[PDB]
RNA sequence: ACCUCGAUGUCGGCUCGUCGCAUCCUGGGGCUGGAGCAGGUCCCAAGGGUUGGGCUGUUCGCCCAUUAAAGCGGCACGCGAGCUGGGUUUAGAACGUCGUGAGACAGUUCGGUCUCUAUCCGCCGCGCGCGUCAGAAGCUUGAGGAAACCUGUCCCUAGUACGAGAGGACCGGGACGGACGAACCUCUGGUAUACCAGUUGUCCCACCAGGGGCACGGCUGGAUAGCCACGUUCGGACAGGAUAACCGCUGAAAGCAUCUAAGCGGGAAACCUCUUCCAAGACCAGGCUUCUCACCCUCUAGGAGGGAUAAGGCCCCCCGCAGACCACGGGAUUGAUAGACCAGACCUGGAAGCCUAGUAAUAGGUGCAGGGAACUGGCACUAACCGGCCGAAAACUUAC
RNA sequence: AAUUCCUUGUCGGGUAAGUUCCGACCUGCACGAAUGGCGUAACGACUUCUCAACUGUCUCAACCAUAGACUCGGCGAAAU
RNA sequence: GUCAGGUAGAGAAUACUAAGGCGUACGAGUGAACUAUGGUUAAGGAACUCGGCAAAAUGCCCCCGUAACUUCGGGAGAAG
């Protein structure tokens, strides 16, 4: 459940290891991005080296959030830190890996390319 | 019991809490009293809650009247009289009766007793 | 008695293991892969359960790659097909909430006697 | 045609379906319903039927209502109301006395769940009307919560009748609309409806067929 | 605010009309033999002796 | 220079709106230098919608990320007895400039009190009285109003129409949303001032043990009910009528022609039904039906006045998730209305006493223990009473 | 520039976006040497810009208690 | 202006208390809006605003360790 100006640590290996939300994608005048919503955003920090640099404009989608997300089923899934990956305008990631577990709600948003690449998924 | 659903009793929380403790050593004491109507309706399930305390004969029920009344005196006496009088009513071992209003403040005024039949 | 009791009788799960909140458990969860029916299991400490009867659940939490993960399930919901009690915690409490805040081996639980 | 019955909102609680999703459902009994008269238009100017739900003591029953249930035949019941039909022909299948129970609905059928909803008392304009508050700091003088303008200056020079502001809320006839009946447990009586329905628990409500989704 | 005109005698005593008090209704009751009239809410407390009936 | 100088408070922002259409989006079209995609221009259309930030005191404006779109205006450049007070317009100080100076500057900079118990109209809710040709009650019809109306993406159709290629639809179907609104509390989450536990300081209950008062509920960890959103569910429809622009049919005047002159049609989020809610003080004060349908006295017999009643209601009483009071709803012994009591659900988390292990702090057992509000079911034990007050009919005319 | 109207001057930094800010440039409307000029460690409830942390300031508000408001009894004004 | 019990405590601070002194002069009710004063708040964390205004936050003792700069005193309780 991330605003505007919410920090997310970056889950890829893009280079960055932090951002900060610039806008919600999905409708005019929408609030909050839970698991499987596409969000641009700002890099506030990144290691000097990469290819993502600091203050570079760029589409990420949000794979695991601190606020619960009910689930069709009953159940919910709840994590302890909000994470992003930087993806393409093509809908895939730009880095090569995905860090930590990720949240089953991709499946369904047909970000398949990460989900294939996550260690496990929730 | 159920707690009071608007502002509490003696202006606040705490006063409301001493209130209701000396207002129960009290009608235990004497047996009857003459008090407000609203605090003689919450006096009663306050007291017959510590009544029922007393009429189950256990040291942790000695211990829970003592917790809330704090009168060595009113203690023993509920559980020598108080609690041996009642073995065979079940619940409602008080009354409440309502009397003249009072001058002052024109309070609506009641008076609490203990049930002498059975 | 609890009158909407005569509609959740029906629906009431048996087979649910006794299990408090410390326990270590592994909860088995049929999930669908493209209609594919495959079994996953959750493996993690129970650290509440909030008391409804049919709509009783429970939390479970685990420690996953590095990142914490919470768990709620219905205890009686269907998709979830057997819980299995692997180890009884020693806890003092009915909410372990303070174990998202604890990491490692500070995260632990004591041993049931 | 519009069938409909009246009974009352025991509560409410979740089901899962068959294929393993949670179900928020409204528990209403749909208790039985004796139709005490008829309305049609060569007597009454329309078509409609007046039935009867509840149980209710002799000794409680007022002379008139008791005397009105005597003329249809049927014991006095706690409350009466009726369906507006639309045509004779809906109405050639109910006759004074006959019965309906929860067994008119069935799975799947769209109802239309009419209740009164529950008081909220002398109410401001935040929780009644969504207005926007006002600042909590940067200055803000006693106006936290206060509507604020009422209108314009000298012209119109009033305030424009219809203009929200705060007073009694709540209590109010309620048609929530398209709602499932997910279940009729039959011989319990009871019907098992996706989602809320308005009113405090054991209030009465009218369960109706949908026009939007019939 | 303050009022903007003197306020006229038929608008006074409109609403100092509604200023008025309603007569408390009265029940018989015995006590001592001798009849007297009591509110029906004082009444129990009458029957046993807890008002004092002048 | 027409009202206001025995006072009409001055910019911007906030809150809350309201109306126009000179239309920003969505809807309907005519012409194109309109192949399609996408446009240009004009016409019709005001139902709904019309984002969040950076820079600046900003309006204006510049930019950032979006969006179907980020419309323009009137209302004392709407709105300070509704807010603010950054701007502007006192008194302090300083810079630059002018002045001999006191000082001054549509020059700049730092600081700089925003009063009011609502009388009347207006508006949002709530009662009391009388009326609707007897007195009451149940269910209703609706004249007349108010509410609501927004919209995107993906996929089939279809890589099809069209096009050299790039590109790529009309129309018709299917799936999921964004914002908004309403009800609700099963789930999630919040809150919890008579719930449970831990704990520090101090005093007290003679002392030990166990507790209590106070320190923001001392603090801390959880927390059912109720209220609630961050939660759950549902909505905007379908269809019909009359149309706007526009498109016509059959057609004279005027031998051909023309949507018009006689006649007949198609035609949009606008209008009328439709959906939801209020609604007979709607004075044309309505309809269906049930109940009571009676009992005396005086004035002087014409009408009135008084009184006792019925059906019914009101107060008193026990309450409510109904509530500012009032009203509303339920109960009132032929009674489960509230409290107590018993049991259950639930919350806390394993009471006290004892025994035991250890030098001890402490740990284990007895034992899902003890405590406990709201939720459910039993139970007349306690209160709902040896009860008062209101409250029922002229006739006449014609038709029958 | 507490000084520059022109002006949001120009270039760099800083932001996703920089009329303030910092470092410089010199076209100083209309700086300038005891009405001192230029620096300066320490000091400041001074003015200005920034980061971390922190939060109901905000998205977007909900709930709880107390004093009023509100009801009952007593007394009992006011500007106008 | 004088006197200055106890327990924590550096303290004449603060919490609770002793002796002593008060309960100080309208009350009784009541879960309305709204105002005031306190409290808590999921996710986010200055996105508010003229401006982080107001709140939140740090806060004590003992060890370790402390920068540019300096007028050699400091900065310094730096920071951590
Ligand atoms: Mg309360
Ligand atoms: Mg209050
Ligand atoms: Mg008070
Ligand atoms: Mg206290
Ligand atoms: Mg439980
Ligand atoms: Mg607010
Ligand atoms: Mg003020
Ligand atoms: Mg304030
Ligand atoms: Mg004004
Ligand atoms: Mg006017
Ligand atoms: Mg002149
Ligand atoms: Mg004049
Ligand atoms: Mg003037
Ligand atoms: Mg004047
Ligand atoms: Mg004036
Ligand atoms: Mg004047
Ligand atoms: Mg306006
Ligand atoms: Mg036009
Ligand atoms: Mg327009
Ligand atoms: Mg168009
Ligand atoms: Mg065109
Ligand atoms: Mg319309
Ligand atoms: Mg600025
Ligand atoms: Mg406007
Ligand atoms: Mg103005
Ligand atoms: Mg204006
Ligand atoms: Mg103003
Ligand atoms: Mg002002
Ligand atoms: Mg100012
Ligand atoms: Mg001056
Ligand atoms: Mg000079
Ligand atoms: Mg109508
Ligand atoms: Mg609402
Ligand atoms: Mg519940
Ligand atoms: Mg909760
Ligand atoms: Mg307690
Ligand atoms: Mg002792
Ligand atoms: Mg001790
Ligand atoms: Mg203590
Ligand atoms: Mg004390
Ligand atoms: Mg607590
Ligand atoms: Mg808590
Ligand atoms: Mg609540
Ligand atoms: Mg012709
Ligand atoms: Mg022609
Ligand atoms: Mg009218
Ligand atoms: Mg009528
Ligand atoms: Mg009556
Ligand atoms: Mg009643
Ligand atoms: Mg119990
Ligand atoms: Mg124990
Ligand atoms: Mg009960
Ligand atoms: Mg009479
Ligand atoms: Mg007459
Ligand atoms: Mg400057
Ligand atoms: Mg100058
Ligand atoms: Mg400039
Ligand atoms: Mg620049
Ligand atoms: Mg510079
Ligand atoms: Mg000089
Ligand atoms: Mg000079
Ligand atoms: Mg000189
Ligand atoms: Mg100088
Ligand atoms: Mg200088
Ligand atoms: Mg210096
Ligand atoms: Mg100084
Ligand atoms: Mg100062
Ligand atoms: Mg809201
Ligand atoms: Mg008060
Ligand atoms: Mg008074
Ligand atoms: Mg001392
Ligand atoms: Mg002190
Ligand atoms: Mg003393
Ligand atoms: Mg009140
Ligand atoms: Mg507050
Ligand atoms: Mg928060
Ligand atoms: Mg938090
Ligand atoms: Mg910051
Ligand atoms: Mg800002
Ligand atoms: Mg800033
Ligand atoms: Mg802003
Ligand atoms: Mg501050
Ligand atoms: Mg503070
Ligand atoms: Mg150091
Ligand atoms: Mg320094
Ligand atoms: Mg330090």
């Amino acid at each position: 459940m991330i605003q505007q100006e919410s920090r997310l640590k970056v889950a890829d290996n893009t280079g960055a290891k932090e951002i900060l939300c610039i806008r919600v994608l999905g409708g005019s005048s929408r609030r909050y991005a839970g698991i499987g919503d596409v969000i641009v955003a700002t890099v506030k920090d990144a290691i000097p080296g990469g290819n993502v640099k600091r203050g570079d404009v760029v589409k990420a989608v949000v794979v695991r959030t601190v606020k619960e997300r009910r689930r069709a089923d009953g159940s919910y899934i709840k994590f302890d830190e909000n994470a992003a990956v930087i993806i393409k305008n093509d809908n895939d990631p730009r880095g090569t890996r995905i860090f930590g577990p990720v949240g089953r709600e991709l499946r369904e948003k047909k970000f398949m390319k990460i989900v294939s690449l996550a260690p496990e998924v929730l | 019991p159920k707690p009071t659903k608007g502002p509490r009793l003696g202006g606040s929380s705490s006063h409301q809490s001493a209130l209701l403790a000396n207002l129960a050593t009290s009608l235990f004491e004497h047996g009857r009293i003459k008090t407000t109507e609203p605090k003689a309706r919450a006096l009663r399930p306050y007291a017959e809650k510590l009544i029922t305390h007393a009429k189950k004969g256990a040291l942790h029920n000695r211990r829970e009247v003592m917790k809330k009344i704090r009168d060595k005196d009113v203690v023993h006496t509920l559980f020598a009289e108080i609690g041996p009088f009642y073995a065979d009513r079940n619940g409602g071992y008080t009354r409440i009766i309502k009397v003249e209003n009072r001058k002052g403040d024109n309070a609506p005024m009641a008076v609490i007793e203990l049930v002498r039949e059975k | 008695m609890n009158t909407l009791d005569f509609v959740d009788q029906a629906s009431l799960r048996d087979d649910i293991p006794t299990f408090s909140p410390g326990d270590t458990v592994n909860v088995h969860v049929k999930v669908i892969e493209g209609s594919k029916e495959r079994i996953q299991v959750f493996k993690g400490v129970v650290i509440r359960r909030q008391g409804g009867g049919i709509s009783e659940t429970f939390t479970v939490r685990k420690e996953s790659y590095g990142v914490g993960v919470e768990r709620t399930f219905p205890v009686h919901s269907p998709n979830i097909d057997h819980i299995d009690v692997l180890t009884r915690g020693d806890v003092r409490r009915a909410k372990l909430y303070y174990l998202r805040e604890l990491r490692g081996k500070k995260a632990k639980i004591k041993e049931k006697r | 045609a519009r069938k409909g019955i009246l009974g009352t909102k025991l509560g409410m609680t979740q089901v899962f379906d068959e294929n393993n999703k949670v179900v928020p459902v409204t528990v209403v009994k749909a208790g039985p319903n004796v139709v005490t008269r008829i309305r049609t238009t060569e007597r009454d100017g329309y078509s409609a039927v007046q039935l009867a739900y509840g149980e209710i003591s002799p000794r409680k029953v007022i002379k008139p209502v008791a005397g009105q249930f005597a003329a249809a035949g049927v014991n006095p019941r706690r409350h009466v109301a009726e369906l507006r039909l639309d045509d004779e022909a809906a109405v050639a299948e109910y006759e004074v006395g006959q019965e309906l129970t929860a067994e008119i609905f069935s799975d799947g059928a769209y109802v239309d769940v009419t209740g009164t909803s529950k008081g909220k008392g002398f109410a401001g304009t935040m929780k009644r009307h969504g207005f926007r508050g006002q600042g909590a700091a940067h200055g803000a003088q006693a106006v936290h919560r206060r509507p604020g303008s009422i209108g314009g200056c000298a012209t119109p020079g009033r305030v424009f009748k219809g203009t929200r502001m705060s007073g009694r809320m709540g209590n109010d006839r309620v048609t929530t609309q398209n709602l499932k009946v997910h279940k009729v447990d039959a011989e319990n009586g009871v019907l098992l409806i996706k989602g809320a329905i308005p009113g405090r628990n054991g209030g009465l409500v009218v369960v109706r067929s949908a026009i939007k989704r019939g | 605010a303050v009022p903007k005109r003197r306020m006229s005698r038929a608008n006074t005593r409109s609403r100092r009309a509604q200023w008025k008090a309603e007569a408390p209704g009265l029940v018989t009751v015995s006590v001592a033999g001798q009849q007297r009239k009591v509110p029906r809410r004082l009444l129990k407390a009458a029957r046993l002796g807890l008002v004092d009936l002048d």
